[PDB]
């Protein structure tokens, strides 16, 4: 695919979407409506959004996503301020929450068990 | 001869209004009497202190209190203006209390963490307790009284930071470089089993509000700034961390709070924010103008001191634009006493001068010279009237904010001190050298 | 047309400077033969040795001074280019600095060679020398990271667009990938060419069309004036700002086909904002791009510009495709003749 970078909320700016090109095959602000009604809440750190491009529509790839369903369960927006020691923040995920969004996660996941998918989502939070 | 008088009021409290004419020959004394008599507060300890007339640049000195009132009317300092030499025009403003007989034998001292440094905290008034930090790691609980250390708090994984006291005494709380902070109970020498974690980032500073005023829904809480730039409020009772407030790029050197619904915020970014901390986590003011790193605050107004040398005065609480730019010290300002006293701040600085200013006029009132070295700290120690500064020069003298002149000093053969906490009876200072002592002094 | 800043050298690094003088004494005291007392012979030879390490130090830094245009003397186009790289403020301590050093080692050498001048005995003179060479060793030094800031901002300020803010400029702004540079490449009788510039995406093209025997410059804003401007940096956002003493004429393009990958709303906002500020150059705003163009942002377009009600420049749009090369020389007699015709019976 070929791929494109975002910020939450933007639309229309002429450096990103102009050379990139407008998915849609053509007329942006297609595109520019889909992805900014989709993006969420405020800008913070930016996403890959990633493009596909069929005949007469976008699609995009768009992943902040298992971290940003921590956020959700949390009611925390940041991520980890001192790295692996202990957050500045206090974000202690209870052990019912996490494998309730690896329930969720399991089909975007490989993951076999949900055991195993109760690990890759916790190794994610710790650091 | 008579004089007409006229007062207004200065500052919030008191109002009063109508002019009053006494015969001239009376003095300061006997015209407090009429006035206060006027102002419906009686006649009782209550001083009833005067500031007059505007201005004093000139060649001579302006316009003091205590001169008789036919003297000051042909001249105040000026024979006076067209509108005076037909009033005279008094400011009033309360506190103040004495303290008789002075005493002095030496402080006790009372040695304790090593060779180490950082935090004081006296609880003025009954309280007896002083809390020492430091960067051993540990606190001390010591008797002003007695000058025992009572107990030692050893939580903490490492450096105190900063730390605050309630005027219970009951609640001590700090800031360690572990990135903690620590409730405790003083008597007990216990952790509350408060430990709160969030900051990544050693927590450099932190104001508490000790008691909330309002319904216990809002409770008592912490403000804590830290290197990682963030702040957070806490819960005192329950550990936990109710808001945190980003926003600010650089690390928080010094907030301000228990203005309880306004947190002040001073950090390395060079910028002042104020914040609302409760459900909201904004900021809503961001004050621009220091050129340099913010190290001290005060919040009455509101005041930054940068290491730039300049201190902003910050206009009324919405609009965020500054009021004045006091110039004059050469080098960073370590601590300033603003309040609501009187809009007058003291600021000591490593210049190792300090200066009384009033924030409303924009004018030094003066600056008080005869230390050799930077001014780490000071208090306005009697009150309005004394000033208590202390330096490298191992000395805290005690200043008459009046004159601005040197009373006396305090210390000889030392190294220096840090930081002084003053009650109306007695002095406590941290001082550091090879051989090291807090003092205690009282009077 | 040119650039002031161009000018100065390179300097020389402190690393370069503290060899170089010594070297070069070194050289200096074996050919030469002093005459007279034995005692003075070796006094003139440290004193020789002083001189060329005075000589050395002065010549390097006289080269920064001189070649270089102060930043406050240039016009205000010119003194704006400068200040976003390396900061002014940072830049008037800097230039301080050079002077500073300069009377220091006049000072330094005045002193030894006194001294020296003075002094009977062998061991001392042959000392004072040393002291001498160790003194002036640890100025260089000290100034490295100066030197180093002043060697770096020489190259940038070299790179900076030669043009000219005096005479007439056209600007053509928009939101990016609008077609701008291309119109402007139609635009150009000549081919165009490209100038580098701090806090712009692309660069700037530039180009130039003469009606009669006046000439007329032509600039695109990619990156800098196309988006908002307190959204940017401060360094960036002073960049935009020395746009305004550059543009005589401002025009806005805008793509109301959302071919640039913005809506018509946007560029409405982002012209509206900019417009009051430039009473003082005219505008003429150009709806361009026309054979693409779709007719529901057309609705927007007409609400500012056509209509006399709420935000207006005053001006009346020329439909064109500069690309497709239809209108391409009326719509661009007409950008010159906004501010050309009028300038002339002005002034």
């Amino acid at each position: 695919y070929l791929y494109l970078r975002a910020v939450g909320g933007e639309v229309g700016a002429s450096a990103a979407l102009a050379p990139k090109i407008g998915p849609l095959g053509l007329s942006p602000k297609k595109v520019g409506e889909d992805i900014a009604k989709a993006t969420k809440e405020f800008k913070g750190i930016k996403v890959t959004v990633q493009l596909k491009i069929q005949n007469r529509q976008a699609a995009a790839s768009v992943v902040p996503s298992a971290s940003s369903l921590v956020i959700t369960a949390l009611k925390e927006p940041p991520r980890d301020r001192k790295k692996d020691k202990n957050v500045k923040h206090s974000g202690n995920i209870q052990l019912d929450e996490i494998i309730e969004i690896a329930r969720q996660m399991r089909d975007k996941s490989f993951g076999r068990t949900l055991a195993s998918v109760t690990k890759e989502i916790l190794g994610t939070a710790q650091s | 001869p008579n004089v007409s008088i006229k007062f207004q009021a200065l500052d919030t409290g008191d109002n009063v209004g109508g002019a009053l004419r006494v015969p001239g020959a009376i003095s300061e004394k006997q015209l407090e009497e009429l006035l206060n008599q006027l102002n419906g507060t009686s006649d009782d300890p209550v001083p009833y202190t005067f500031s007059c007339t505007i201005q004093g640049k000139k060649a001579s000195d302006p316009v003091k209190t205590i001169d008789i009132t036919d003297n000051l009317y042909s001249s105040l300092i000026k024979p006076g203006y067209n509108s005076t030499e037909d009033q005279i025009t008094l400011l009033y403003t309360p506190r103040a209390v004495f303290k008789v007989k002075p005493v002095t034998r030496s402080s006790s001292a009372i040695a304790g963490h090593g060779s180490t440094i950082l935090c004081s905290a006296f609880a003025p008034h009954t309280s007896s307790r002083m809390v020492t930090g430091a960067g051993d790691n540990t606190a001390r609980i010591w008797d002003c009284d007695t000058q025992t250390p009572m107990h030692t708090l050893k939580g903490h994984y490492n450096w105190v930071l900063c730390v605050s006291w309630s005027p219970d005494g009951e609640v001590i709380a700090t800031g360690s470089m572990d990135n903690t902070i620590r409730l405790w109970d003083p008597k007990s020498g216990q952790c509350l089993g408060d430990a709160l974690r969030g900051h990544s980032k050693w927590i450099t500073s932190l104001s508490w509000e000790p008691i909330h005023l309002v319904k216990p829904g809002s409770k008592p809480r912490l403000a804590s700034s830290s290197k990682d730039g963030t702040i957070k409020i806490w819960d005192t009772v329950s550990r936990v961390c109710q808001y945190t407030m980003s926003g600010h790029t650089n690390s928080v050197s010094c907030v301000k709070w228990g203005g309880q619904g306004l947190l002040y915020s001073g950090s390395h970014d060079r910028t002042v924010r104020v914040w609302d901390i409760n459900s909201q986590g904004r900021c809503i003011n961001i004050l621009k103008s220091h050129a340099h790193w913010v190290n001290h605050l005060s919040l009455s107004m509101m005041v930054t001191a940068s290491d730039d040398y300049t201190m902003f005065l910050w206009n009324p609480l919405k609009s965020t634009k500054p009021i004045a730019r006091m110039t004059g010290h050469q080098k960073l300002v370590n601590h300033v006493a603003f309040s609501p006293d009187g809009r007058y701040i003291v600021s000591a600085s490593f210049d190792n001068s300090i200066k009384l200013w009033d924030g409303r006029d924009g004018k030094f009132i003066s600056t008080f010279r005869g230390h050799v070295a930077s001014v780490y700290q000071v208090a306005w120690s009697s009150d309005c009237r004394l000033l208590v500064s202390c330096s490298k020069d191992t000395t805290l003298k005690v200043w008459d904010v009046r004159t601005r002149k040197l009373s006396v000093d305090l210390p000889g053969h030392k190294d220096e001190v840090y930081t002084v906490d003053w009650s109306v009876d007695g002095k406590r200072v941290c001082s550091g050298g090879k051989d090291k002592m807090v003092r205690l002094w009282t009077h | 047309m040119q650039l002031s800043w161009k000018d100065i050298p390179t300097v020389a690094p402190a690393n370069d400077l503290l060899d170089i003088v010594l070297n070069r004494t070194q050289r200096k005291t074996p050919t030469v033969i002093r005459p007279g007392f034995k005692i003075t012979r070796i006094r003139a030879f440290y004193m020789r040795k002083v001189k060329y390490t005075g000589e050395g130090f002065v010549e390097k830094f006289e080269d920064i001074l001189k070649g270089f245009p102060n930043i406050n003397d240039v016009h205000p186009f010119h003194r704006d280019l400068m200040d976003t790289l390396y900061e002014k403020n940072h830049y008037k301590i800097s230039l301080a600095a050079i002077s500073r050093a300069k009377s220091l080692v006049e000072q330094v050498a005045r002193d030894y060679v006194r001294l020296l001048k003075f002094g009977q005995s062998l061991f001392q003179c042959k000392q004072l020398k040393r002291a001498a060479l160790g003194r002036m060793a640890t100025i260089v030094k000290k100034l490295r990271d100066p030197l180093a800031y002043l060697e770096q901002v020489r190259q940038h300020i070299g790179r900076l667009p030669s043009i000219d803010p005096n005479t007439r400029t056209l600007l053509i702004c928009g939101y990016p990938n609008v077609g701008k540079s291309s119109f402007l490449r139609c635009i150009t009788k000549s081919d165009v060419d490209v100038q580098p510039y701090a806090f712009t995406t692309k660069s700037l093209y530039v180009g130039h069309f003469d009606y009669k025997y006046l000439r007329f410059q032509a600039i695109d804003t990619p990156g800098i004036l196309d988006r908002p401007t307190e959204e940017m940096n401060n360094i960036e956002m002073q960049s935009i700002y020395a746009i305004a003493h550059l543009r005589s004429c401002v025009l806005y393009f805008m793509d109301l086909s959302e071919q640039c990958g913005f809506t018509i709303e946007a560029q409405v906002k982002l012209f509206h904002s900019i417009k009051p500020l430039f009473a003082n150059k005219s505008v003429m705003v150009v709806i361009n791009k026309t054979d693409i163009i779709r007719p529901e942002d057309l609705d927007e377009e007409r609400a500012q510009l056509l209509e006399s009600v709420k935000e207006v420049p005053g001006v009346e749009i020329m439909t064109s495709s500069c690309q497709l090369e239809e209108n391409v020389m009326e719509v661009r007699n007409k950008a010159c003749e906004k501010l050309l015709a009028s300038r002339i019976e002005n002034k």
